[PDB]
DNA sequence: CCAGTCCGTTAAGGATTGCGCCACAT
DNA sequence: GATGTGGCGCAATCCTTAACGGACTG
């Protein structure tokens, strides 16, 4: 029976469960993409820090050597 | 009119054109077109220059290629054939298409 | 056009291929994205470890300035 | 008049996406 | 039984590309 009301109602109910199931999945993917933007920002910063502290260590080591 | 082919190109037609270019070269586009049915030289020339030529790259547009197009276009404008001289492997038509679709937005 | 005319079944077959392709491309892109997070995370723990190492080193050095 | 180029323009067809139908999982 | 998921198809429409036709030039 593909035309009764019982059928129309059963379909509507699964159609809602599907939209709901897919909103969850798309969300998980959205935050996963944000995670990438986050980590990519944190890594660019950490790499700047590593380079800064390496220059500092180098300059200081050169001070103790000229001692 | 009814004596003109404006549909698709068969692997057969292409091969004839390719051979023709190796025979005489990218010239006398009429001759080969004659052997072909319902097609004139101009078409054969276009089909060759845009698709059948070996030097025509068929790779995706690189990031570096876009730059050149922007720089160039915001100086010469819609001078496709001209900008194509700065893009080895790309045809004037490929630049036009790339600009009106992708780069346009 | 007719839903029975073969001209339709063909046009539908092509779209169905493109649709399965497109949905597969998207499914790969998502797997990649998750993999990309695993790699950024390792590179992240590595860089943080390096920062701590350089800091511990700077501190060791400056300890030579302390007297009595 | 013909050819070889150059270009604007746009129909054709692949790529995406909103809505849903099913079968099967929980 | 009811809701949750994975796979697909359909049909609207977004996006690119091919190449038709006109304008020019030698």
């Amino acid at each position: 029976d593909k035309h009764s009301d019982e059928y129309k109602i059963r379909r509507e109910r699964n159609n809602i469960a599907v939209r709901k199931s897919r909103d969850k999945a798309k969300m998980r993917n959205l935050e996963t993409q944000h995670k990438v933007l986050e980590l990519t920002a944190e890594n660019e910063r950490l790499q700047k820090k590593v380079e800064q502290l390496s220059r500092e260590l180098s300059t200081l080591r050169n001070l103790f050597k000229q001692l | 009119n009814p004596e003109l082919n404006k549909g698709p190109w068969t692997k057969e037609e292409d091969q004839r054109v390719i051979e023709h270019v190796q025979k005489y070269g990218p010239k006398r586009w009429s001759d080969i077109a004659k052997h072909l049915k319902g097609r004139i030289g101009k078409q054969c020339r276009e089909r060759w220059h845009n698709h059948l030529n070996p030097e025509v790259k068929k790779t995706s547009w690189t990031e570096e290629e876009d730059r050149i197009i922007y720089q160039a276009h915001k100086r010469l404008g819609n001078r496709w054939a001209e900008i194509a001289k700065l893009l080895p492997g790309r045809t004037d038509n490929a630049v036009k298409n790339h600009w009106n679709s992708t780069m346009r937005r």
